[PDB]
């Protein structure tokens, strides 16, 4: 999985997999690659999460190109089955996006995570 | 706002966004069409203190006092050797404003539409109870 | 003797410095400020000019990788006669590379030689008589592009633009062939107007004029290869009772020539179709395996580039061709189109009723899967495997959905 | 390469002697130097030999340039012929040193001889180098006294060009000479015109 | 050549004036600038946004500082 | 703003090869090397001049950092017509075309870029502009592409890298002329986001000084860009 | 070979020259003479194409691709020949039908 880059590290993934969980609870999570593409085009995404273990990996490799075009941070997590479980579904999710909402109750840590991803990038 | 309420009560999610994306692009072309005045901070480096004290804007650029104030187009002095019109400028600077005002207004309406439709979504809704969907 | 290995886009240049330790003098900047001094200090020993743009590329790539090329090795070999001589070389890697060659040379690569290389590269257009700066600039300019293609893995058989002009051409070629066809119909119709109602095909219509010039020939001429048994005898009967007037051989010669244009237009149209098929199975094999070649060429054309459509999400890929129904529908509170251009894919054809809607969503989703592997895969095999497995998944969906 | 290092050494020593300011060299002779250009067909050897006489114009001036005129003949036919800026530099340097030295030495005959040597190759000179080189020769020589000789020699070619029907070549001569008469001052231009007419009167008297 | 007399240094000075007055007409009047700049800054802040960036520096700054 | 119906007046900028379009709105503008096409969708101004129909390209400062430097009022630009110019961090032809414009046919532009994907658009643009020499290589090792570059009167680097200064340092040592131009665009967040911008910009100035580069001027690019600036200096080898 | 399109502005000659110079890499003195026969060397294009073909940016296209160029270029040549033939036929026909007009 050399191309999946930057790949979040074992500590980081919890803070990533943590935030996505509440976002699913609060309906601020867009899940699945195609939904992520929508959010970038409309520019309603804080940042986007991808799974490196995907096969064949390229399917999400279009998302980054759209990401730096829009100056949106992005990061890779090792496991897709882990991601979908965090999304709150019975199927593995390869890509997920957090919806923009400055009035959200989970607002602070999302941007705290966003900063860490920005440093990672 | 009465406009949002009438839009909210009589229009659909499909309609609202399509307008929202049109204005977003047409705003971008408008903003790209518009050019601004510099607020950029800017510093000079000088070799010696005596050179510093005698430093003056006129000498450095080889320009005049009317032109030092003009950072955009400070032509060298050697190079030198409308109320309706200026109103039309302001309309363009103002004409983009209604887009910026309109866009947040349409953005607000879309958000309310999404919030209601999410509420109509089939879920636990204890605030949603943590329940994995099958 | 001190020698300098200078590399030029025109060729390799060796420069024998009068001072063996010129690289150990501290006044090099002053000594090499002017063209006259550097010509005095350095005199050309051997110059191998690149015979072809290709030869330059491997030669340049050898320099990039720090490897000594055969041309450099031979050109260096020419000076081996000079015992106990010093080689000045810009790069330590090429310095070390020349060192394994074991030639009778003390190779030197230090910071001090930088000044020589700056100065020798200063007056290079003068130092190399017979070549102008513009020619050096052009040769420099060309070698960059050739190297640029190589590093970016550019291949002549992997450019999507060809499809875009080919499909635009293919749509173009259909148009004039029709315009010439109706004209041959009207122009020949004057002599025998009843042909058009019988034979509608343009190419078949033209071929008849080639086999038969005049209706008097209709009695004896055979049109079996062009027309079936029932149609060919209809045109024969129409011939004698024809309402048209006779025409001169001069009219026959030119109208025949027009009929020759029609068929040869048709012949090339099939060739372009086959050519387009070959291109797509090379640039986007997985897409072709799933959606087809006619549709897939339209797919890339609507977006304008493979990457753009590759970045285009699948839901868009469904409805890229029915925007006017869409944006009309969205603004007017009515159901939206659900096939777009994909209605003409083979797979949607076998589907029926409302299932035709479901396949488009599934197939459009898989279409994005095949394409993004067609587009963004660095070491893709030209096999279409990702499309083939994707094609199987859709077919299983239809078997259960239909049943 | 033995001669190549030999000539470089002499230039090396001449520079050292110049630093010490040796006024003149008695027994130095240019005939050996001149023969080198004739014998050595290598342009670089010839070019270095031109550098040598240029430095040697300062040291032993008028004592080692009795037979410096041949060097001008070869350069007018050979050195200026090649479209190399280095050959443009040496001919440029030779003109600004050797020609004044000849003046310091019946001073008209050599001056016009210098003019004939280069003017005969005018059409041979590259266009971008044509204006500059002759522009150099006119300035180093006394332009008031030399321009008339120029304008007449140019008068002969274009006249032959018209007789030869070389209208394109004929037109070219006008722009070059005009562009050459550009660089001059007002007083220089009038004097040459007066000198040209005087030459014309001399011809008219002869017939 | 820097051979200017008094007369030349005045005629060119007049040219400096002449051109400079002309460019003022294109440069437009001040009062519109007073209102135009108000419209200008308000467009910029939204399109650039950057409120999050300014805060994020504070969040990063606050986080790094030791808490006593 | 500028529209096909609108008529504008083109006049020269203080820098050679840079031009201004007056009218309703006052545009920064450059002559097009390849008329009739826009490299990144920028609008085009076409004018009659004696009559030849000369065509221009609008320079959007929000897209190009150098253009943001122009409107901010840079005292000296070593980039000018008839000069060899070396450009680092060449994502695409968004700015190279405009730099190719000012240098003109006589000048040349050496574009350097490292990532494979942005490069392919750059080479496509180089086809329209003969004066651009594209270099798909890492700037951290200028020795690799010494093959393809002559001198350069001015090096201007937009590499958004922590090691940007050395990349300038090595390239300037390899190619830059003595007393040559240096124009550096700085984004403090990449190299050091923790400390405030002003301390960051001071830090790099010493580094350029350590590399015998004498800094002349610097310009931060608001309101276009935040936490940015352009630094201008001369290469004093002696 | 983008430079060649500029060298020969006349489209018909360009098509014929393309049919001969299928690959810009192929450059011979004899081939220079043959292309020099095409049109004339007064314009000097014969020397330009050899020099330009030596140094150019034109990205090589595959063998099937160039097959389309020559055949499609061959298609243009035929139409020009036909259009000349039709023009002669039209000239003859008017004389017969409307000699006066």
């Amino acid at each position: 999985n050399p191309k999946a880059f930057p790949l979040a590290d074992a500590a980081l993934t919890q803070q990533i997999l943590d935030v996505v969980q509440q976002a699913a609870n609060l309906r601020q999570l867009k899940k699945g690659a195609n939904e992520a593409t929508k959010t970038l085009n409309r520019g309603i995404s804080e940042f986007i999460i991808m799974a490196a273990d995907c096969e064949p990996i390229e399917i999400l490799l279009h998302l980054p190109l759209l990401c730096e075009d829009k100056n949106v941070p992005y990061v890779f997590v090792p496991s897709r089955v882990a991601l979908g479980r965090a999304c709150g579904v019975s199927r593995p999710v390869i890509a997920a996006s957090i919806t923009t909402n400055d009035a959200s109750a989970i607002k602070t840590q999302i941007y705290a995570v966003k900063d860490k991803i920005e440093t990672l990038l | 706002s009465m406009d949002q309420v009438k839009l909210l009560k009589t229009q659909d999610s499909n309609y609202v966004r399509t307008l929202r994306q049109i204005e977003l692009k047409k705003l971008e072309k408008g903003a790209k069409q518009l050019m601004f005045k510099s607020s950029g901070n800017h510093t000079i480096f000088v070799d010696s203190r005596e050179k510093m004290n005698e430093f003056t804007p006129e000498k450095f650029f080889n320009t005049t006092s009317e032109m030092v104030n003009r950072s955009e187009n400070r032509l060298t002095k050697d190079q030198l050797a409308k109320e309706s019109l200026d109103k039309k400028k302001l309309k363009k600077f103002k004409q983009v404003k209604q887009h910026l005002q309109r866009e947040t207004q349409l953005k607000q309406v879309q958000q309310r539409m999404d919030a209601q439709r999410e509420l109509l979504k089939k879920g636990s809704k204890k605030k949603w109870k943590k329940q994995r969907k099958r | 003797m001190a020698y300098v290995l200078t590399e030029t886009s025109a060729g390799y240049a060796l420069l024998k410095a009068s001072d063996k330790k010129i690289y150990k003098s501290s006044s090099l900047i002053q000594d090499l400020d002017s063209s006259d001094k550097v010509l005095k200090e350095f005199k050309i020993a051997a110059f191998s000019k690149f015979n072809s743009a290709a030869n330059a590329l491997e030669e340049a790539n050898s320099i990039i990788e720090g490897k000594v090329s055969s041309q450099l090795e031979k050109l260096l070999e020419e000076i081996k006669k000079d015992k106990k001589s010093t080689l000045i070389v810009s790069e330590t890697k090429l310095a070390n590379a020349i060192n394994k060659l074991g030639l009778n040379f003390n190779v030197v690569s230090d910071a001090v030689t930088l000044d020589i290389y700056r100065a020798i590269k200063e007056y290079l257009p003068e130092l190399l008589p017979g070549m102008s700066d513009n020619d050096l600039s052009k040769m420099s300019l060309g070698l960059a592009h050739s190297i640029g293609r190589h590093k970016l893995k550019f291949s002549a058989d992997k450019v999507d633009v060809m499809i875009i002009q080919a499909i635009a051409l293919l749509d173009d070629l259909d148009k004039e062939l029709n315009t010439y066809a109706m004209r041959c119909k009207e122009w020949y119709g004057w002599h025998f107007p009843e042909l058009a109602k019988i034979v509608t095909d343009s190419v078949a219509y033209a071929r008849i004029i080639l086999t038969m010039g005049i209706r008097s020939k209709a009695s004896e001429t055979d049109l079996s290869e062009i027309l079936p048994e029932e149609i060919e005898e209809r045109v024969k009967t129409a011939a004698e009772v024809s309402m048209g007037t006779e025409i001169t051989q001069t009219d026959l010669d030119n109208i025949n020539a027009l009929a020759e244009q029609i068929v040869e237009f048709a012949a090339y149209r099939e060739q372009l179709s086959n050519y387009l098929s070959a291109r797509m199975k090379a640039i986007a094999p997985n897409l072709t395996q799933l959606v087809g070649e006619l549709v897939g060429a339209r797919l890339i054309a609507h977006s304008g580039s493979l990457i753009s459509l590759a970045k285009s999400p699948a839901s868009t890929i469904q409805i890229l061709g029915a925007e006017k129904a869409l944006f009309r529908a969205l603004k007017t509170k009515h159901d939206t189109p659900k096939y777009g251009l994909l209605y003409h894919a083979s797979l949607v054809g076998q589907a029926t009723g409302k299932n035709k809607g479901k396949i488009a969503r599934v197939l459009a989703a898989k279409a994005a899967v095949s394409l993004r592997y067609d587009a963004l895969a660095e070491d893709r095999d030209d096999s279409g495997d990702i499309g083939l497995e994707s094609r199987a998944k859709v077919e299983n969906r239809l078997s259960q959905l239909e049943g | 390469y033995a001669q190549e290092t030999l000539i470089s050494c002499t230039l090396n020593t001449i520079t050292y002697l110049k630093e010490h300011g040796c006024t003149e060299l008695t027994n130095v002779r240019a005939d050996i130097l001149v023969s080198a250009i004739r014998n050595s067909a290598s342009p670089q050897v010839q070019n270095k030999l031109l550098l040598v006489i240029g430095s040697l114009a300062t040291l032993s001036s008028e004592v080692i340039l009795h037979s410096v005129m041949p060097i001008f003949t070869f350069m007018g036919a050979h050195s200026i012929r090649q479209d190399d800026e280095f050959t443009t530099k040496v001919v440029e340097r030779t003109i600004l040193t050797v020609v004044p030295a000849l003046i310091k030495n019946n001073e008209k005959e050599e001056m016009e001889f210098l003019l004939l040597s280069f003017t005969t190759a005018l059409q041979h000179v590259p266009r971008h180098r044509r204006v500059k080189l002759f522009s150099t020769l006119i300035k180093t020589l006394d332009p008031v006294k030399a321009l008339g000789s120029f304008l007449f020699l140019i008068a002969q070619q274009y006249s032959s060009a018209l007789v030869n029907f070389k209208i394109g070549e004929a037109r070219i001569l006008i722009e070059f000479i005009k562009a050459l008469l550009v660089d001059l001052h007002v007083n220089e231009e009038l004097s040459g015109l007066n000198d040209l007419l005087d030459i014309i009167k001399l011809l008219t008297s002869s017939k | 050549e820097g051979t200017l007399t008094d007369h030349e240094r005045k005629y060119l000075n007049k040219l400096i004036k002449r051109n400079s007055q002309n460019l003022r007409s294109w440069d437009l009047e001040e009062e519109v600038r007073d209102e135009l700049e108000d419209i200008q800054q308000s467009i910029l802040k939204d399109t650039v946004s950057t409120a999050n960036t300014d805060r994020s520096k504070r969040r990063r700054f606050k986080r790094k500082q030791f808490k006593e | 703003g500028a529209r096909g119906g609108a008529k504008v007046v083109i006049e020269p900028h203080r820098h050679a090869g840079v031009y201004i379009a007056r009218g309703k709105e006052d545009l920064l503008v450059t002559k097009n090397m390849a008329p009739g096409e826009s490299v990144y969708g920028e609008k085009r101004i076409s004018v009659e001049e004696p009559p030849t129909k000369v065509e221009y390209r609008v320079w959007n400062p929000f897209r190009s950092k150098l253009a943001a430097g122009i409107m901010g009022g840079l005292d000296e630009l070593f980039i000018a017509p008839g000069k060899k110019v070396l450009y680092l961090g060449a994502a695409s032809g968004t700015s190279v075309s405009h730099v190719s414009d000012v240098v003109g046919p006589e000048g040349v532009v050496y574009a350097v870029e490292f990532s494979h994907r942005p490069g392919r658009e750059l080479i496509s643009m180089a086809k329209k502009r003969p004066n651009i020499i594209p270099i798909i290589e890492d700037a951290r090792h200028p020795q690799k592409y010494r093959m393809l570059i002559g001198m350069v009167d001015c090096v201007f680097a937009d590499v958004a890298q922590p090691d940007q200064a050395r990349i300038i340092a090595l390239n300037s040592h390899m190619f830059l002329k003595d007393q040559g131009g240096v124009v550096i665009s700085i984004k403090a967040n990449c190299i050091d986001s923790t400390v405030d911008a002003e301390t960051v910009f001071a830090r790099e100035v010493q580094k350029l000084r350590e590399e015998r580069i004498k800094p002349l001027e610097q310009l931060t690019l608001e309101p276009y860009e935040r936490d940015h600036c352009i630094v201008v200096g001369r290469y004093m080898r002696s | 070979f983008p430079e060649l399109a500029k060298l020969v502005p006349d489209n018909y000659t360009f098509a014929k020259l393309v049919l001969f110079i299928k690959d810009k890499a192929s450059l011979n003195d004899d081939s220079l003479h043959d292309l020099a026969a095409l049109l004339n060397e007064d314009s000097g294009i014969a020397q330009r194409v050899i020099d330009n073909a030596r140094i150019s940016m034109g990205q090589d296209i595959s063998e099937t691709d160039m097959e389309n160029v020559c055949v499609f270029a061959q298609r243009v040549a035929s139409l020009a020949d036909y259009r000349r033939q039709l023009y002669d036929y039209l000239c003859e026909k008017m004389h017969t039908v409307a000699p006066n007009l």
